[PDB]
């Protein structure tokens, strides 16, 4: 790696300016010392007062690990530098990653280190290690090669990247490989006996090639992941209240699917009566009920993945642990619909399952799709932005809005 | 001659497609001449300017000023369109030390590199820019034109290029001696250490042997402090901190200028004197502008007042940062959105105080603002800390069990322990899941004629029961609020309520204690009264009976 490949940032925008939030002085000392190492070899370098730039910086220990790991939020500059079509003019996802049935995950960030960046652009990746109680001036730094969690690292590297994949491409035909940032996405369609060898193959390939975190590999099993759909309840006998809260979801539902009918279902409520009170099905609201129960087996009609529209995910907090959500592009047209349950580590902190909940659904959308949502949190902002950092464990970071409002959709996917 | 290591320039540029000012001289006295000749002799022999010809096309205005008793004239280069054409830069000086972060420091002396301030040079490909013309006696010669070679006092970018640069020489002598710390702040070094005297004077000897390499002129300060620093207002002890004097005068007739006057004084002394409240005085600052209308002070902001000052009668003293002992912060309520803490790591002695404001909403509850509270304190207590400290909240373990696992939102508190300082944070009412079984059934609605304002809302129930009541001045949304009160003030303590309100739905739903609209504070109120309540949302309009029937007899 000679040559640098020319980068530049969109039209009329300057460098990002966002201010170093407070780090506890455990994530201070841990940086201090990567960043020691980094300038070493050459990675960083201090840089003075005429780079006005900044891109905020913390630490993260990885799942199963004991190390501590350098993550920036290149949120900022990711959406400033511009889009790299400069070889491929887009590649379209590949929809067999998630037909897959053993998805491994590895970190190829560091081999982003190899390749020199651009010199005109090395001073819109500054970033700074604070001070605690403004003792000191932050330590100033600036990336000489391609950074980790940066758009264009995976772009420019595109061109080395394949050349190292080819000789295993040529060995397994049927094998799909995704690269997204500082991940490779690598799924097979056969069990885990040779699956911990054949991911086992792939890690000092890469190395003899050209590592911290390049020894676990973050396997996922995208053909056994469940889908929620609209369900309605078995009964025998039905209170007043069971049919309101029954109505209240096949309304709801009728939002998204034709030919709903709540008609007969209300005949049986005629009348002012008392919510535990039993009320006999008729067998002509009976009816009513199996003709909606089927509508509901048929998926959603005129639902279609846009990639010029961005994904949405909204989740809703169930209590006991579970945690429910939905991937959409327009209301009442859910691409895709989950559930899940028991966060390891987090049973008293519903901030760390939260967490965590995003980093899957975040890590399901990049299977599907290739790209990340905006997130609608059940949070309060000043909440998440102090804790949210914590309890984080990926190279990428989405964004997300708040939601400050109860949503009344809850009850209908609980 | 001993050789001097020569401080490395910063390299400057303008701002894209800008170009250098082009600001015309103005037109000076003869005394003014000749005193701004002498002193840009004396800076030129000196190497601070240097003289250029007529290629040069940019200038900058320079006056000559006097002080009072000082009988010296001294320049002043208005470096304005210079500032406004140059690239921005980073501060480093954003932020100011807390002095409750600050660790014991016996030893302290002050130096001055006011001289080295003046010796840092500028980017050469730059100084074209920093022209400025010195007109001459009666405008009969050509005015003599300088160029600053080293940083000028005034322009934009050497209070960043300074302290740069002077950190960039004080970070060999500041890792090879751990036992000594450096602050800097302007043309000021604030050294200190813990060891005796005579270990501290030798390092500072060291240091001035340090900064000579550079050839930096660095003697004591002149007429050094007594024990109490005045450091950015505050008071600064050996063993214990303050903040400066800071007494509320008595008047009669407060406008404007006295408004940031105690809000800037009560807020800025909340950091030691504890139990500090402005909410009451802030509370007439909604929509003034202008700097001169008087506003009536209220009894409710007198009494604030003259709580506080019996507050600041005697003054409150801080201490200083142990690292070897724990991080503890208490929180007390003081009332309507009113909070204030204590941070101290051995009792009877705080680091320093505080006060939270409650985010001004529609509809808030006492726990929120308390979670509220713990986050601004957890992050302060990261800037000057670094580390989150254990809290001492006056709310119950099963009281924040309840709230967390049943609150719609996620939410969470770092380490805590409940500490029994009334009054307490409570749950003063809960919705109950499941309907209520015995409990009699209220189907409310409300509904409001838009034009005319005329409204009804009431309910039917199970038992016959039944009610309408005509409404005056009223909105769809607040007939619904108030079929809600009508249902709980005619019900037994245990009720069942049918509603298809779903806005009053997210205003229940939120969990307030209280709230600005006076409808839902009596809602509020009357849960309280209560045992067990079963709030149910029905779709409106779908033919569900009861709900079909109480909507046409609020629809007229
Ligand atoms: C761990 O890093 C640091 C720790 C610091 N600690 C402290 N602690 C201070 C030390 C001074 N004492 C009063 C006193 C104490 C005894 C005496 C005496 N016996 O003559 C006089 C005054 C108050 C407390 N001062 C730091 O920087 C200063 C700041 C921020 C302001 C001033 C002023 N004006 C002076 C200094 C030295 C520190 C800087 C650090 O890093 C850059
Ligand atoms: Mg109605």
């Amino acid at each position: 790696p000679i040559e640098t490949v020319p980068v530049k940032l969109k039209p009329g925008m300057d460098g990002p300016k966002v201010k170093q939030w407070p780090l506890t002085e455990e994530k201070i000392k841990a940086l201090v010392e990567i960043c020691t190492e980094m300038e070493k070899e050459g990675k960083i370098s201090k840089i003075g007062p005429e780079n006005p730039y900044n891109t905020p910086v913390f630490a993260i220990k990885k799942k199963d690990s004991t190390k501590w790991r350098k993550l920036v939020d290149f949120r900022e500059l990711n959406k400033r530098t511009q889009d790299f079509w400069e070889v491929q003019l887009g590649i379209p996802h590949p929809a067999g990653l998630k037909k897959k049935k053993s998805v491994t995950v590895l970190d190829v960030g560091d081999a982003y280190f190899s390749v020199p960046l651009d010199e005109d652009f090395r001073k819109y990746t500054a970033f700074t290690i604070p001070s605690i109680n403004n003792e000191t001036p932050g330590i100033r730094y600036q990336y000489n090669v391609l950074p980790q969690g940066w758009k264009g690292s995976p772009a420019i590297f595109q061109s080395s990247m394949t050349k190292i994949l080819e000789p295993f491409k040529k060995q397994n035909p049927d094998i799909v490989i995704y690269q997204y940032m500082d991940d490779l996405y690598v799924g097979s369609d056969l069990e885990i006996g040779q699956h911990r060898t054949k991911i086992e193959e792939l890690r000092q390939h890469l190395l003899r090639w050209g590592p911290p975190f390049l020894w676990m590999g973050y396997e996922l099993h995208p053909d056994k992941w469940t889908v929620q759909p609209i369900v309605l309840p078995e009964k025998d006998s039905w209170t007043v209240n069971d049919i309101q809260k029954l109505v209240g979801k096949l309304n709801w539902a009728s939002q998204i699917y034709p030919g709903i009918k709540v008609r007969q279902l209300s005949k049986l409520l005629r009348g002012t009566k008392a919510l535990t009170e039993v009320i006999p099905l008729t067998e002509e609201a009976e009816l009513e009920l199996a003709e909606n129960r089927e509508i509901l087996k048929e998926p959603v009609h005129g639902v279609y993945y846009d990639p010029s529209k961005d994904l949405i995910a909204e989740i809703q907090k169930q209590g006991q642990g579970q945690w429910t959500y939905q991937i959409y592009q327009e209301p009442f047209k859910n691409l895709k619909t989950g559930k899940y349950a028991r966060m390891r580590g987090a049973h008293t902190n519903d901030v760390k399952q939260l967490t965590e909940a995003v980093q899957k659904i975040t890590t399901e959308s990049i299977v599907i799709w290739g790209k990340t949502p905006k997130f609608k949190l059940p949070i309060q902002k000043e909440t998440w932005e102090t804790w949210w950092t914590e309890y984080w464990q990926a190279t990428w970071i989405p964004e997300w809005e708040f939601v400050n409002t109860p949503p009344l959709v809850k009850l209908w996917y609980q | 001659m001993v050789p001097i290591s020569p401080i490395e320039t910063v390299p400057v540029k303008l701002k894209p497609g800008m170009d250098g000012p082009k600001v015309k001289q103005w037109p000076l006295t003869e005394e003014k001449i000749k005193a701004l000749v002498e002193i840009c002799t004396e800076m030129e022999k000196e190497g601070k300017i240097s003289k250029i010809g007529p290629e040069n096309p940019y200038n900058t205005p320079v006056f000559a000023i006097k002080k009072k008793d000082s009988t010296k004239w001294r320049k002043l280069v208005d470096f304005r369109e210079l500032n406004k054409r140059t690239q921005d830069f980073w501060e480093v000086q954003l932020g100011i030390p807390h002095p409750a972060g600050l660790p014991k420091n016996k030893s302290v002396t002050i130096l001055d590199v006011g001289d080295a301030y003046f010796s840092v040079p500028l980017d050469e490909d730059f100084r074209k820019y920093t022209a400025f013309t010195i007109p001459s006696i009666n405008n009969e010669t050509p005015g003599i034109r300088y160029q600053y070679n080293v940083l000028p006092q005034g322009w934009k970018g050497s209070p960043a290029i300074f302290q740069s640069s002077m950190t960039k020489i004080l970070e060999p002598f500041a890792a090879q001696n751990p036992d000594i710390v450096i602050y800097q702040y302007m043309d000021d070094l604030y050294v200190g250490s813990d060891l005796e005297i005579g270990q501290h004077r030798t390092k500072i000897e060291e240091l001035r042997q340090h900064l000579l390499r550079w050839g930096l002129t660095t003697p004591d300060k002149k007429h050094q402090k007594e024990p109490p620093f005045l450091w950015m207002g505050y008071e600064l002890h050996p063993d214990k901190w303050t903040v400066q004097p800071i007494v509320l005068p008595e008047k009669d007739s407060w406008t404007v200028n006295d408004i940031q006057k105690l809000v800037g004084k009560l807020n800025w002394a909340s950091q030691i004197y504890p139990g500090i409240k402005v909410r009451q005085l802030s509370k007439l600052l909604r929509g003034t502008k202008a700097l001169t209308e008087v506003i009536p002070l209220t009894e409710e902001a007198e009494l604030e007042l003259a709580e506080n000052r019996e507050i600041l009668k005697e003054p409150v003293h801080g201490v200083y940062y142990d690292p070897s002992k724990d991080l503890i912060a208490e929180i007390q309520k003081q009332g309507q959105g009113q909070w204030t803490y204590q941070i101290y790591q051995e009792p009877f002695k705080n680091l320093k105080t505080g006060k939270y404001a409650r985010m001004r909403g529609a509809h808030t509850n006492d726990v929120k603002q308390l979670t509220e509270a713990v986050q601004k304190i957890t992050t302060e207590s990261i800037v000057i800390w670094g580390k989150t400290p254990k809290f001492k909240l006056p709310i119950q373990k099963e009281t924040w069990e309840t709230w967390w696992t049943e609150y719609w939102q996620a939410t969470w508190i770092p380490e805590w322990e409940f500490v029994n300082t009334p009054p307490l944070v409570k749950l003063w009412y809960q919705l109950e899941k499941e309907p209520i079984v015995g409990a009699e059934t209220f189907y409310v609605d409300g509904a409001a004629n838009r034009e005319t304002k005329l409204g009804k809302a009431g309910y039917v129930t199970n038992k016959g029961r039944q009610k309408v009541v005509p409404l005056t001045n009223t909105t769809n949304q607040k007939t619904e609020l108030q079929a809600i009160y009508l249902a709980l003030q005619d019900s037994g303590l245990e009720v069942n309520i049918v509603t298809d309100s779903q806005y009053a739905l997210g205003i229940i739903q939120a969990q307030p204690d209280k709230s600005e609209s006076e409808l839902v504070n009596q809602i509020i109120e009357q849960l309280i009264k209560k045992e067990k309540v079963y709030l149910a949302w029905v779709p409106a309009h779908k033919g569900i009976g009861g709900n079909e029937q109480v909507d046409k007899l609020v629809s007229a």
